[PDB]
RNA sequence: GGUUGCGGCCAUAUCUACCAGAAAGCACCGUUUCCCGUCCGAUCAACUGUAGUUAAGCUGGUAAGAGCCUGACCGAGUAGUGUAGUGGGUGACCAUACGCGAAACUCAGGUGCUGCAAUCU
RNA sequence: GAGAACAGAAAUCUCCAGUAGAACAAAAGGGUAAAAGCCCCCUUGAUUUUGAUUUUCAGUGUGAAUACAAACCAUGAAAGU
RNA sequence: GCCCUGAAAAUGGAUGGCGCUCAAGCGUGUUACCUAUACUCUACCGUCAGGGUUGAUAUGAUGCCCUGACGAGUAGGCAGG
RNA sequence: AAAUAUGUAAGAAGUCCUUGUUACUUAAUUGAACGUGGACAUUUGAAUGAAGAGCUUUUAGUGGGCCAUUUUUGGUAAGCAGAACUGGCGAUGCGGGAUGAACCGAACGUAGAGUUAAGGUGCCGGAAUACACGCUCAUCAGACACCACAAAAGGUGUUAG
RNA sequence: GGAAUACUGCCAGCUGGGACUGAGGACUGCGACGUAAGUCAAGGAUGCUGGCAUAAUGGUUAUAUGCCGCCCGUCUUGAAA
RNA sequence: GAAAUUGUUGAAAGGGAAGGGCAUUUGAUCAGACA
């Protein structure tokens, strides 16, 4: 109830950028997708 | 872009005035809208939408249908809405007393329940009367005794009536209507 | 892969009824983050005893710093590695202060020799070299003859400006 | 011509595993099924009569009739965009009572008690099923078991 | 002059526009092709426990 | 525990060779008037339970036995596979990333469990 | 496989072994061992009535099939079929 | 591994062109920087939706006020002009 | 004997007790079906979501399709012929791949500011003639997916093994 | 032995430069600061000063310049062809 | 007394078509508003 009472967050694109020169890899290959764990925290962060 | 989960820009479906044309009937919505707003009263609510129904939404309610469901249990007392008109029944041979309250009332109905020493209300006394819809009951008449249902879901072992203009036998009684004609529907 | 860190990192077969306190196992290993180097952990595990990360459990990760970050050393290194028709095994030595900063130019001299990428390498064993006259390899030895001094000949100085009013000098 | 028979296609599927030919064992037929009841359905090949036909191989349905030899099941099979309903004159060698349930019945005759055995105590439930949880904390020892520190091989051939 | 002969291509993608509908469920469903023998008992049956429960209010 | 009649799961019950089996029971076994069946009282039918025998059946035990059953981080996280990339490669094909994961192999363990009724040192 | 006058590679007789390696009209694939195969005995259910159902499907028709109901029969000691 | 031989076609010609050789080439690392009708925030139009408001004594009740989401389009449908 | 796909179930139309109806059915008030009366509420029976769910009528256009990854048949092969699943183009502009129906990015009301994607940053051309380690000198070097080709075989050129 | 530092993270710590926007139009809400009276950056810009009062700003138009832009209609899988 | 299409006058532009989009310079032309 807590959680669906948000509305899904709206970030905009990273401010620093996305690290990485190609997005659609696994961050474990130099991409961005996949759980990438704690490092969440600083990419949201440029987002928010 | 988003992913779409779900058709944009879709109308609810639903009237929201009568689509007819009719002053007075505009004016009757007036006042029930009102009601319907201000009365956290159910019946205005189901009684604002029964005024947008079009006709074939509001089939007659007869004064014999009228007449049983005042035989309901505890029901002889009430007064009996029906957004529609009331048409007149000769085959009930004894007609109750009470007080209908409807659009309209055929001359021989308006009659029959007047003779019984009933009354005919229209909706707005109806309103004045019974603001919260008291002591109400409301009454709908058939809408799928229309004849047009008879040719919905026209197919084969569906068992329900050809459009057909002219009839007797040799209009279409013939192959695929008998066992005897090549096969049975 | 990038700038390495070098792990320690163990982990252990998840528990059971009948056995629990399962072996432990540690690699070193390394990587850029502890994220790939839990992944590269359970990468070679999987390719020495039966487990996978997913009926497996890390139990620490820890950066191994370096000892004497300092001192100039000595490494030997092997590695295997896939070349295009067949795979191979490996031994360079390489000179640097960290084992880290030994890692970051194999890496890249596996790459640039052999055009090995590092999906394609398997670090066998780094290790310092202790006593010389252990040093195998000559583009090594050079580097270790005794009062050694070398100069650097046609010096580029880089411009600030596109135009000059000189001609330059490469004197050094 | 392309060929579309009625057991077209089943040749493995109707075949009869592996050492287990000839009679059907006897309880097969002492099995009782009563409207209501959710069968498996599978055709034995050694019983061409009553057999389903191979479209409702390894479907469950529900009795809707009980006769001599036979059960009565409906399956809702779906052609088009849609379901309809389809109903299977089976002979009972080629069903069998589903499981599919037994573990909902278990947990409802358990669900009765533990819920009747706190309710005459003290409230204080809990019986919806949750999902695996991610595991807790915990401190692994070393006490007799030092960490094995293991490297990457070489390549070698063998052969 | 051929041309194609068959494809299911894009087919599923029209059949889910509108549904696949669930399959409808009814609480007292038809004894549609039961066995008459017991049906016709079974009427009896149930005329009887009819008669019983008017019998309960009279 | 044995045995018998009726069984359920249908090899851990089968197969090959050898040995052991008290008591009851089964059995083999005697007969041809009668019902009944045969080229043949071998099968099948009947009669005796009397005249005989554990030889066979049957039950059990042995065997670095054949087979079969079970297990295991034995092989193997191998093969194969769902997903990812403007990954490698002239291709053929191949690594890698998040997952799922065999079969043969090898080693160990095992060799019918059991329901109803009657009977039995 | 082993045995028996003429009799031989092949005639007819016996015994051992035999999971089907045969046979079941026909293509092939399923299936079958006190049978579904072979031999014999008795037979007409290959019949009468009108619906339901499965495949192909439009959930039309046709072909073929399935489980019942109401008859009348066949067989068998019977359960049954 | 890179490079070289293997390596032959028709108007003059194409790593896109210029040109580039401790590259402006090949492999690999690290930063920074450029910019889509996309992402975030704001205004405005429209569409859909949810609320509010007949109380007179002035001007639209199909109105007025608040709020939120959404906007590609051939064949084609409907709507308001 | 996989993986991927695939049927069903996860309750109020539920679970339990008591004991009516019948011509079916049992040796049998035995059972079968349908019930009357009684007992237990939202941790009432997994997750996540739901700009709601259900239902009815009537009618257009269409009934040449083509493409990409993967599976795949015929063919020496094809920018060839034919199937499977999805995603596309067709019907669709916008940024990138100079160019281009289908690739990559991203789907469009009128605009401001910001940030990015794919792809780039010597000059054409917005953006480091950036940083770093190697490699490579071609009297037809090489230069970025789809893509606009090259092979066996050789070199005492050079590099690391 | 005792420190420092890097690296990663946190602060409802302070603070400078720059850009775009200023919808709304009495009041009404949630707060903040004050002993208080009051004040406020708390449900959307005001204050102060200047210049022109005109072709100054703006529209239109022609041309020039940077980048971009094939011929529509059609039938087609596919047309600038 | 339209248009295609023509003469004349005036203004402008033109290195292998022209016309078009966003934007602004320059010329010409013009509305509104000030008070
Ligand atoms: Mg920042
Ligand atoms: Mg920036
Ligand atoms: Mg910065
Ligand atoms: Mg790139
Ligand atoms: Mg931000
Ligand atoms: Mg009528
Ligand atoms: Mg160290
Ligand atoms: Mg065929
Ligand atoms: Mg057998
Ligand atoms: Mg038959
Ligand atoms: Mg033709
Ligand atoms: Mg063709
Ligand atoms: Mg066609
Ligand atoms: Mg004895
Ligand atoms: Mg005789
Ligand atoms: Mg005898
Ligand atoms: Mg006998
Ligand atoms: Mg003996
Ligand atoms: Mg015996
Ligand atoms: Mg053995
Ligand atoms: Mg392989
Ligand atoms: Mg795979
Ligand atoms: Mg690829
Ligand atoms: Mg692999
Ligand atoms: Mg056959
Ligand atoms: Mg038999
Ligand atoms: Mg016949
Ligand atoms: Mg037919
Ligand atoms: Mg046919
Ligand atoms: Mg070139
Ligand atoms: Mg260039
Ligand atoms: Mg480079
Ligand atoms: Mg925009
Ligand atoms: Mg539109
Ligand atoms: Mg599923
Ligand atoms: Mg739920
Ligand atoms: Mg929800
Ligand atoms: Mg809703
Ligand atoms: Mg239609
Ligand atoms: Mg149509
Ligand atoms: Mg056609
Ligand atoms: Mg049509
Ligand atoms: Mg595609
Ligand atoms: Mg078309
Ligand atoms: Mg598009
Ligand atoms: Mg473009
Ligand atoms: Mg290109
Ligand atoms: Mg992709
Ligand atoms: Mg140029
Ligand atoms: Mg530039
Ligand atoms: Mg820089
Ligand atoms: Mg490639
Ligand atoms: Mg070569
Ligand atoms: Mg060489
Ligand atoms: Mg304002
Ligand atoms: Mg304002
Ligand atoms: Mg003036
Ligand atoms: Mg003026
Ligand atoms: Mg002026
Ligand atoms: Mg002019
Ligand atoms: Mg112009
Ligand atoms: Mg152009
Ligand atoms: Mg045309
Ligand atoms: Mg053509
Ligand atoms: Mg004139
Ligand atoms: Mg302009």
């Amino acid at each position: 109830q807590a959680n669906n009472f948000l509305w899904p967050f709206k970030l905009s694109n990273p401010s620093g950028g996305w690290g990485v020169p190609r997005k659609f890899k696994h961050f474990i290959q130099g991409g961005s997708f996949g759980n990438r764990e704690e490092f969440i925290n600083k990419l949201v962060k440029s987002m928010n | 872009g988003i992913d779409h989960t779900s058709k944009q820009h879709k109308r609810s479906g639903h009237r929201t005035a009568p689509k007819s044309d009719n002053v007075y009937l505009k004016l009757l919505v007036k006042l029930y809208t009102f009601l319907a707003r201000r009365t956290d009263a159910p019946f205005n609510k189901v009684v604002l939408k029964a005024l947008f129904l079009s006709k074939i939404n509001r089939p007659p309610v007869s004064v014999s249908r009228i007449a049983r469901a005042l035989k309901q249990e505890g029901a002889a007392n009430k007064t009996v809405v029906v957004v529609g008109t009331v048409t007149d029944d000769a085959r009930i041979f004894e007609f109750p007393k009470t007080t209908v309250a409807a659009l309209r009332f055929t001359a021989g109905a308006r009659a029959k329940i007047v003779k019984a020493g009933g009354e005919c209300i229209t909706l707005d006394q109806l309103a004045v009367r019974a603001p919260k819809g008291q002591n109400t009951l409301i009454l709908r008449g058939p809408r799928n005794s229309r004849e047009a249902v008879r040719h919905f879901g026209m197919g084969p072992h569906k068992g329900k009536a050809p459009r057909i203009l002219s009839t007797g036998r040799k209009f279409e009684r013939a192959r695929g209507r008998r066992r005897s004609k090549g096969f049975k529907v | 892969m990038a700038h390495f860190k070098e792990y320690q990192v163990i982990g252990r077969r998840l528990p059971t009824e009948s056995v629990p306190e399962p072996k432990l196992f540690r690699m070193r290993i390394f990587a850029s983050n502890e994220v790939i180097a839990k992944s590269r952990y359970w990468y070679f595990l999987q390719k020495l005893h039966k487990v996978k990360k997913a009926s497996g459990e890390i139990v620490s990760i820890n950066q191994i710093n370096e000892a004497h970050p300092t001192k100039v050393k000595n490494f030997g290194v092997w590695v295997r590695y896939d070349s295009r028709s067949g795979t191979h095994n490996m031994y360079k030595e390489i000179r640097d202060v960290s084992r880290v900063a030994a890692v970051e130019t194999l890496y890249q001299d596996m790459a640039a020799r052999h055009r090995a990428r590092f999906r394609s390498i398997h670090i066998l064993k780094v290790a310092e070299i202790e006593k010389t006259a252990d040093v195998k390899r000559q583009y090594v030895k050079q580097f270790l003859t005794k009062d050694l001094k070398f100069p650097l000949p046609h010096r580029v100085q880089k411009s600030t400006k596109t135009f000059s009013y000189k001609r330059p000098s490469t004197f050094y | 011509g392309k060929s579309h028979g009625y057991r077209s296609r089943t040749r493995y599927m109707f075949q009869r595993d592996f050492r287990k030919h000839g009679a059907v064992h006897l309880s097969t037929y002492l099995k009782v099924y009563k409207v209501g009841d959710i069968v498996d359905i599978k055709a034995n090949g050694s019983i061409q009569k009553g057999m389903p036909h191979k479209f409702y191989q390894g479907k469950t349905g529900v009795v809707y009739n009980v006769t001599k030899s036979s059960v009565g099941v409906i399956i809702n099979k779906m052609v088009g965009n849609r379901y309809l309903e389809k109903r299977l004159n089976l002979r009972v060698e080629h069903i069998k009572h589903s499981k599919c349930r037994q573990e909902f019945l278990e947990r409802v005759k358990a669900n009765a008690a533990k819920r009747a055995e706190a309710k005459a105590q003290g409230v204080a439930v809990q019986l919806k099923r949750q999902p695996a949880q991610p595991r807790e904390s915990r401190i692994v020892s070393t006490e007799g078991n030092v960490p094995q520190t293991l490297a990457p091989v070489p390549y070698e051939t063998f052969i | 002059a051929k041309s194609k002969n068959h494809t299911a291509h894009n087919q599923t993608r029209k059949a889910h526009r509108n549904g696949i509908k669930k399959p409808k469920t009814y609480k007292y469903p038809s004894l549609k092709g039961v066995d008459p023998k017991f049906r016709r008992n079974h009427k009896h049956a149930l005329h009887g426990t009819a008669k019983a429960l008017a019998a309960a209010k009279k």
